[PDB]
C-alpha cells in the first residue's frame, strides 16, 4: 500500500519495500524527518536519494511520500540574503518570508516566445566587452583552469551591474563555505549585495542538494523573467555538479558511460541551460542570461564535459594561465574566444570602433608569432609590431575596476587611430587613467554625446579632446 | 489492443509488461495518456519507442520526451506501427516536433493527412541511378572550386563562429529564390534561440511557403534528437516518392545525432567503444545517408554541417561521415576574422565532380590557376614576412600581386548579411564567376587598387567599387 | 546485545544482529575471545559499521587485522560511535586510533572526558576571515607566495622531492615562537620520522604543548583511515572549549583516500574515475570542511599532499586543490637541478597576494619576477629549437637575469644542517624584497651565477663571490 518499510541504507542512499503509488521525482519523508527524492522505481523495491543527515536511519523504519514535487519558495524578499538549495536561510537574520512556490522541474520558453538579442551586457572589462559581446539572454561560456582570475570576472561583471537593472544571481556548488564568506563579504564592501541573491551548497552538504542546487538557482531567475525585469545567473562550477551526479548515479547502480558518467549528463545540462532565454515583447521582455563556469586540468578544453558545455553554449572564453603570468589579465585568449551574438549586441560607436581593433589585433597575432626572431626588419613590419604590442598594452586594467562603456571607446577610439605613437609602452598605463581624469574635468561634452546619442560623437571634437589631452602628457 | 502495464521506470528508459503475451515488434509506438484521479497524481502523454524484448512479455523502451511523474500500474497502450509522421502538402511552411505534431501556433494538422512510418526498409540495388548532375548555388568558392551534385551528400566542416549556419541558411534562401525546388530542414538538437532567429529570417524572406522544417530540441530525451533528422528524412521521401522532384535536405548537425546515439546506447547497457561511442555507430549513419539516395525520380540532395571538436579530423563521428561524403568543404576561423567572407579555405575544399569532362574545361584549367597562385602566395608569405616584398623577384612580386586580388575576390556581400552589416548582397551565376577569374587570372586590372575587390559580386561591381572610392 | 559474525574478507568482515536491535552507521563494535584450545588464537577486534543490510546484516570496517576470526563468534556492541579522550591530560602523551596510549609512560583514566568523533560541520554565520601574513623566514613562501595566519597551507609534491624538509623547518621556526597548541596526526608516514620527530621535539621542550596521534601505513586501513578525524577531534576542543589558538600538523593526507578506496572496492561500490570509489568528494569534502576557523577560535593548519604518479591530474589532488587558501607545488626537476627547497615560481599563489595586503613595492617586485620567469620559461624552448645564438641582445639580458633570480631564491636551512653540514639562516621578508628588487634592478651585474646559490641573505651572496675570488 502507501506504508512501505526500508531495506537498506547506505552512502545517502535507502531502498524501501511497498511504496506502491510512488511517483518519480516524489518527495518522500522519514521518521527521523530527514526528506528525500524518490528516484528509481523496480518490481519491488524503490530507489531512494537523501537530501540531509542520514546516519539516523536504520532497518525497519517506515517510510512515507509526501506526495508532491520540491518547489524553492520564490519572493522579492530573497534579495540581498544567502539562502540553501532548499528554501531555508543559512545567513541567521531570521526567516526569508517569500510570497509562495514554484516547482523546480518546469518547461522551458519555446521557439515563437523568444526574439533575437538586441541589448548589450555590459561588464566593465575592455578586452571582453571590445571584442567578445555579450548580451541579454546570451549562455556565454568561461572555461580554464585552476587560479587563472576567472572568479574577478564575474565578480566584476556583477560590480559593474550596478549600471543596469539586473538581478544577478550568484551560486556556489560544492565550495567551501569560507570561499563563499570571502566573495559575499567582497561584494558587500563595493556596495552591490541590495541587488544580489548567493546560493551556497557546501562541499560537506549532501550531495542530492548539490545535484538540484543549478534548480534553485534558475527557478528564482526564472521568476523574476516572468515579472519582465532582467536577471543574470553566474554557476561558479558545472564540474562539481557533474561529479555530484556521477556519484549519485553510480550509487543507485546506474550503467556508466564515457568516463562513469551516467547516460543522463547532456540532458541534464541542456535542461538547466536551455531556460536561459529572451523573453520576446509580448511576454514582457524579461531576460535571464547565463555565465556558467567550468573547471578543466591543464587547459584539456577537449575532455567530455567541457565539449558537452561548449556545443551547448552560445560562447566561450578561454582563460590560460599563460597569459596570466605572461603579464597580460585578464588572461583571455581572443583567437580561442567566440561569440555567436558579436554583432547584435553591441552599441553602434562599439561596433565601429571594435572592427577595426580586431583587425589589428587579427593580423598582430599572426605577425608576433614569429617575428620576435629577427632583430632586422622593413618598417612596415615594425609598425605593425608596434601596433599590435600598444593594442595589448591598452587593454591592461586594474582588478575590481570596472570601466564605463564611453571611456573604454574614447580610449579605443584613441587606441585604433594611431594616437599612441609617440607614447612610449611603459607610459600607456599611466596615459589610460591621466587621459580619463582629462576628459572628466575638461573633455566632458564628448560623455554627454555618447551618454545621450549612443553614437560616435563629432570626429573633430574628439579629435581636438584627445590631442588637448596629449599636449600636457609628459 | 490489449493494454500494456508498466513495471519499472529508470529516467528516460521504461519497461511494460503484456500479461496475455501479445508482444509489439521492435521500433513500435507506444502511448501513454493519463487523467488524475486523485489530487496526488499529475496529467501526463507521452511517447515510448520499443527497442529490446527481455522475455517474460516485458519489453525495454526509450521515451521521446520527460519521464517525470510516471507511476507503476499505469496502462500503456500499442499503437501497432512506428512513430508516423504525416505528410503531403499540408507540411508545407510549419515547424513540427519529433512526433510530427505541429509546434506553431498556426493550426493542428487533421487526420485527413497521409502518415508515413519513419522506419521503413532502404531502397535496393536495382532501382539507383547513377547520372551526375551538378546543382549551381550562385555562391563564387563553392562554384568555383567545390561543385555540388544532385543526389550527391555535401559536408561543411570546420570549427565555432566562422560561419557554417549563415552558409546554409544563405544557401536555402538562394536556391528557393533561383531554383525554386522544394527545401526540407532537420534540426537535430538546435539551439532554441538560433531556431526562433532562422524562422523569423526566413519568414521575412518569404521562403518558408516553399520549404518545410522539423525541430528537434536540445532539453528532450536522446532518443527525440536522435529520431528527428529520419522524420526529416521521412518528409522529403514522400515528396519524392510521390511528387517525383528534386528535393533538398537539409541537416543542422550530424555530430549531435551521433551524441544522441551514444546517449541512447549507455543508457540502454550497452558496452562502449572507440572514444566511449556506442559499438553500432557505423550501421547508424549509413543507414541515415543510405537512405538519402537519388533514384531515377528524384534526387534528395544534402548539404549537411559538421563541427570539428579539437580542430582534429580524427574523431569517429567526423571520420564516419567523412567516409560518406562526394564534397566536402571546411571553414577556418582564420578566414572568418579576417575580412574575407564566406570563410572557405579553397585548398582544402575538394569536388570528386572537378573532373574536366563533368564541369568543362575552361573552368578547370581557371580553378588550377587559381590554386596554384594561391599555393604559392602561400609559400612566399613566410619570405615577405621576413624580408619584405621587394626582396622577392619580378616575377614572385605578379604571383602576389594577382593572389591578394583573387583571396579578395573569392569574397562576396550576400543577402542574409543584411542583418549584420545592413548590405543587400549579389548572387553570381558559375558563367560570371569564371569569366571573372579568367579576366583577373590575365590581368587586365592590374591598376586598380586591391580594395576595390573586397566583398562586391560580379567583376563589374568591382569596377563601381574602384569608381566609388576614387 | 551481540551479533555472530558470517564473513569475513580482508579489511571487511561482516555482523549479523539476529537479537531485534541494530546499530546505527558509525557505531562501533567490540570483539574478545579466548582460545578454547591450542588450536583457536585470542583475539581483540574492534568493528565501525558502514553499511546495511536486508537480514539484519551489516558490513563492518575493521579497526585491526582480521586473522583468526571464526564465523559464529560474537560481537558486543558499544550503542556509541569511536570514543576518543580529550582534553587538557592529552597534551605531552600519544595515543593510537582508538584512543589508546602508545607511550610507555602511563595511562589515561576513567575521569577524563571522551567524546565521539563524528559531526556535523560548522555552519556559515560562524565563519571568520582575516588578511594576516604569517613570516615563515623562508624566502620563495615569503617573497613569491605569503602563507596566511588562518589559512589553509598545502604542500603538493611527488615522492623524494623536499616536502619533509618544508614541514620540518616550518614546524621548528613557527612552534618555537607562537604560544599555540599544536597537534600532530601522521596519517600513514614512516614510523621512523615519527620517532625522530618525537626525540627532536622532547629536546626542544614542545611536547607540554603538543599532542600526537599516529597512524602508521603498515596499519589497515581503518586506522589511517580514522586517525586524522581523531587529531581533528581534539584540536577541535582545544580551538572550542579551551578557546586556544590551535595549530594542525598532518602529513600526506592522500592516504585517507587510498585507505578509503581500499576498503570501498570490498564494499561493493561500483568503480569510478582512476579506480577511485564514487564517493570521494563527499567524504574529503566533509574532513576538509570541519578544519575551520571561527570566531570563537582560529586553527591554522599545514597539510602535505602526495601526488601518486607525479602528475596533478589525478582526482585526488584536484579536488584538494579547491579546498586550501594558499598553495606551493613541489617539482622534481627543481630538486635534479639542485635548486632547494623546490617550490616552482610559476605554480604556486596564495590568496593573500593582494597590493593591499602586502604593500605596493612587494606586490611589484613579486610580479616583476613572475613575468621574467616565464619569459625564460618561454626562452629556454626558443633555444632548444633555434640555438643559444640567435637571441637579440635584450633578450640576452633578460635570460641573464633570470638565471640569477631563479638561483637566489634558494635558501640554505636549518634541518639541512643534519644532512650536508651548513648553519642555516633565517631571512626577513624587508631583506628579501630588497634583495630581489636590487638583482631586479642589475646591480649585481658582475658577479658569477653560483654565488647566488644556496645562501641566505644576500649579503652571504656577497661573501661567498669574495670567497670566488671574484
Ligand atoms: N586583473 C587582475 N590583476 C591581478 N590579479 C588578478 C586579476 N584578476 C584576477 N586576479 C587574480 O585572480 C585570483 C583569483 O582566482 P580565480 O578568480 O581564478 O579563482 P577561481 O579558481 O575561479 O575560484 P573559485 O574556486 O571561486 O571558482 C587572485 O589571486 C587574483 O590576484
Ligand atoms: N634544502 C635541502 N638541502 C639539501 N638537501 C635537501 C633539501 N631538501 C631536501 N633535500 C634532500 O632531498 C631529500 C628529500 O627527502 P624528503 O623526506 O624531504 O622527501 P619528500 O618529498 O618529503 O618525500 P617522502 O615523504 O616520500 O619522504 C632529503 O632526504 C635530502 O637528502
Ligand atoms: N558571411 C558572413 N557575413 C556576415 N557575418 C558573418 C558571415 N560569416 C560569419 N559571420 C559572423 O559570424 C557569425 C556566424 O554564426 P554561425 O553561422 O552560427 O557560426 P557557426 O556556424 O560556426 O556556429 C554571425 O553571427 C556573424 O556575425
Ligand atoms: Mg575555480
Ligand atoms: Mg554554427
Ligand atoms: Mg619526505
Amino acid at each position: 500500500s502507501d506504508v512501505g518499510t526500508v531495506i537498506q541504507v547506505g552512502d545517502g542512499i535507502a531502498r524501501a519495500h511497498g511504496l506502491d503509488n510512488v511517483m518519480s521525482g516524489e518527495l518522500v519523508e522519514f521518521a527521523n524527518g530527514v526528506m528525500g527524492m524518490a528516484l528509481n522505481l523496480e518490481e519491488n523495491n524503490v530507489g531512494i536519494v537523501i537530501l540531509g543527515p542520514y546516519t539516523g536511519i536504520k532497518e525497519g523504519d517506515e517510510v512515507r511520500r509526501t506526495g508532491r514535487i520540491m518547489e524553492v519558495p520564490v519572493g522579492e524578499a530573497l534579495i540581498g540574503r544567502v539562502v540553501n538549495p532548499l528554501g531555508q536561510p543559512v545567513d541567521g537574520l531570521g526567516p526569508v518570508e517569500t510570497t509562495e512556490t514554484r516547482p523546480i522541474e518546469s518547461r522551458a520558453p519555446g521557439v515563437m516566445d523568444r526574439r533575437s538579442v538586441h541589448e548589450p551586457l555590459q561588464t566593465g572589462i575592455k578586452a571582453i566587452d571590445a571584442l567578445v559581446p555579450i548580451g541579454r539572454g546570451q549562455r556565454e561560456l568561461i572555461i580554464g583552469d585552476r587560479q587563472t582570475g576567472k572568479t574577478s570576472v564575474a565578480i566584476d561583471t556583477i560590480i559593474n551591474q550596478k549600471d543596469q537593472n539586473m538581478i544577478s544571481i550568484y551560486v556556489a556548488i560544492g565550495q567551501k563555505e569560507s570561499t563563499v564568506r570571502t566573495v559575499v563579504e567582497t561584494l558587500r564592501k563595493h556596495g552591490a549585495l541590495d541587488y544580489t541573491i548567493v546560493v551556497t551548497a557546501s562541499a560537506s552538504q549532501p550531495a542530492p542538494l548539490l545535484f538540484l542546487a543549478p534548480y534553485a538557482g534558475v527557478a528564482m531567475g526564472e521568476y523574476f523573467m516572468y515579472k519582465g525585469k532582467h536577471v543574470l545567473v553566474v554557476y561558479d562550477d558545472l564540474s562539481k555538479q557533474a561529479a555530484a551526479y556521477r556519484e549519485l548515479s553510480l550509487l543507485l547502480r546506474r550503467p556508466p558511460g564515457r568516463e562513469a558518467y551516467p547516460g543522463d549528463i547532456f540532458y541534464l545540462h541542456s535542461r538547466l541551460l536551455e531556460r536561459a532565454a529572451k523573453l520576446s515583447d509580448a511576454k514582457g521582455g524579461g531576460s535571464l542570461t547565463a555565465l556558467p563556469f567550468v573547471e578543466t586540468q591543464a587547459g584539456d578544453i577537449s575532455a567530455y564535459i567541457p565539449t558537452n558545455v561548449i556545443s551547448i553554449t552560445d560562447g566561450q572564453i578561454f582563460l590560460q594561465s599563460d597569459l596570466f603570468f605572461s603579464g597580460v589579465r585578464p588572461a583571455i585568449n581572443a583567437g580561442l574566444s567566440v561569440s555567436r551574438v558579436g554583432g547584435a549586441a553591441q552599441i553602434k560607436a562599439m561596433k565601429k570602433v571594435a572592427g577595426t581593433l580586431r583587425l589589428d589585433l587579427a593580423a598582430y597575432r599572426e605577425l608576433e608569432a614569429f617575428a620576435q626572431f629577427g632583430s632586422d626588419l622593413d618598417k612596415a613590419t615594425q609598425a605593425k609590431l608596434a601596433r599590435g604590442a600598444r593594442t595589448v598594452e591598452v587593454l591592461k586594467q586594474d582588478l575590481h575596476q570596472p570601466i564605463p562603456v564611453e571611456k573604454q571607446v574614447l580610449i579605443i577610439y584613441a587606441l585604433t587611430r594611431g594616437f599612441l605613437d609617440d607614447i612610449p609602452v611603459e607610459d600607456v598605463r599611466r596615459f589610460e587613467k591621466e587621459f580619463y581624469l582629462f576628459l572628466d574635468q575638461n573633455g566632458q561634452h564628448l560623455l554627454e554625446h555618447i551618454r545621450t546619442t549612443k553614437d560616435l560623437p563629432n570626429e573633430d571634437d574628439l579629435n581636438k579632446a584627445i590631442e588637448a589631452f596629449k599636449k600636457t602628457f609628459v | 489492443m490489449t493494454r500494456g502495464r508498466v513495471i519499472q521506470v529508470m529516467g528516460p528508459v521504461v519497461d511494460v509488461k503484456f500479461e496475455n503475451g501479445h508482444l509489439p515488434a521492435i521500433y513500435n509506438a507506444l502511448k501513454i495518456q493519463h487523467k488524475a484521479r486523485n489530487e496526488n497524481e499529475v496529467d501526463i502523454d507521452l511517447t515510448l519507442e520499443v527497442a529490446l524484448h527481455l522475455g517474460d512479455d516485458t519489453v525495454r523502451t526509450i521515451a521521446m520526451a520527460s519521464t517525470d511523474g510516471l507511476i507503476r500500474g499505469m496502462e500503456v497502450i500499442d499503437t501497432g506501427a512506428p512513430i508516423s509522421v504525416p505528410v503531403g502538402e499540408v507540411t508545407l511552411g510549419r515547424v513540427f516536433n519529433v512526433l510530427g505534431e505541429p509546434i506553431d501556433l498556426e493550426g493542428d494538422i487533421p487526420a485527413d493527412a497521409r502518415r508515413d512510418p519513419i522506419h521503413r526498409p532502404a531502397p535496393k540495388f536495382e532501382e539507383l541511378a547513377t547520372e551526375v548532375e551538378i546543382l549551381e548555388t550562385g555562391i563564387k568558392v563553392v562554384d568555383l572550386l567545390a561543385p555540388y551534385i544532385k543526389g550527391g551528400k555535401i559536408g561543411l566542416f570546420g570549427g565555432a563562429g566562422v560561419g557554417k549556419t549563415v552558409l546554409i541558411q544563405e544557401l536555402i534562401h538562394n536556391i528557393a529564390q533561383e531554383h525554386g525546388g522544394i527545401s526540407v530542414f532537420a534540426g537535430v538538437g538546435e539551439r532554441t534561440r538560433e531556431g526562433n532567429d532562422l524562422y523569423h529570417e526566413m519568414k521575412d524572406s518569404g521562403v518558408i511557403s516553399k520549404t518545410a522544417m522539423v525541430f528537434g530540441q536540445m532539453n528532450e530525451p536522446p532518443g527525440a534528437r536522435m529520431r528527428v533528422a529520419l522524420t526529416g528524412l521521412t518528409m522529403a521521401e514522400y515528396f519524392r516518392d510521390e511528387q517525383g522532384q528534386d528535393v533538398l535536405l537539409f541537416i543542422d548537425n550530424i555530430f549531435r545525432f551521433t551524441q544522441a546515439g551514444s546517449e541512447v546506447s549507455a543508457l540502454l547497457g550497452r558496452m562502449p567503444s572507440a572514444v566511449g561511442y556506442q559499438p553500432t555507430l557505423a550501421t547508424e549513419m549509413g543507414q541515415l545517408q543510405e537512405r538519402i539516395t537519388s533514384t531515377a525520380k528524384g534526387s534528395i540532395t544534402s548539404i549537411q554541417a559538421i563541427y570539428v571538436p579539437a580542430d582534429d579530423y580524427t574523431d569517429p563521428a567526423p571520420a564516419t561521415t567523412f567516409s560518406h561524403l562526394d564534397a566536402t568543404t571546411n571553414l577556418e576561423r582564420k578566414l572568418a576574422e579576417m575580412g574575407i567572407y564566406p570563410a572557405v579555405d579553397p585548398l582544402a575544399s575538394t569536388s570528386r565532380a572537378l573532373a574536366p569532362e563533368i564541369v568543362g574545361e575552361e573552368h578547370y584549367q581557371v580553378a588550377r590557376k587559381v590554386q596554384q597562385t594561391l599555393q604559392r602566395y602561400k609559400e612566399l608569405q613566410d619570405i615577405i614576412a621576413i624580408l619584405g616584398m621587394d626582396e622577392l623577384s619580378d616575377e614572385d612580386k605578379l604571383v602576389v600581386h594577382r593572389a591578394r586580388r583573387i583571396q579578395f575576390f573569392l569574397s562576396q556581400n550576400f543577402h542574409v548579411a543584411e542583418q549584420f552589416t545592413g548590405q543587400p548582397g549579389s548572387y553570381v551565376p558559375v558563367k560570371e564567376t569564371v569569366r571573372g577569374f579568367k579576366e583577373i587570372l590575365e590581368g587586365k586590372y592590374d591598376h586598380l587598387p586591391e580594395d576595390a575587390f573586397r566583398l562586391v559580386g560580379r567583376i563589374e561591381e568591382v569596377v563601381e567599387k574602384a569608381k566609388a572610392m576614387g
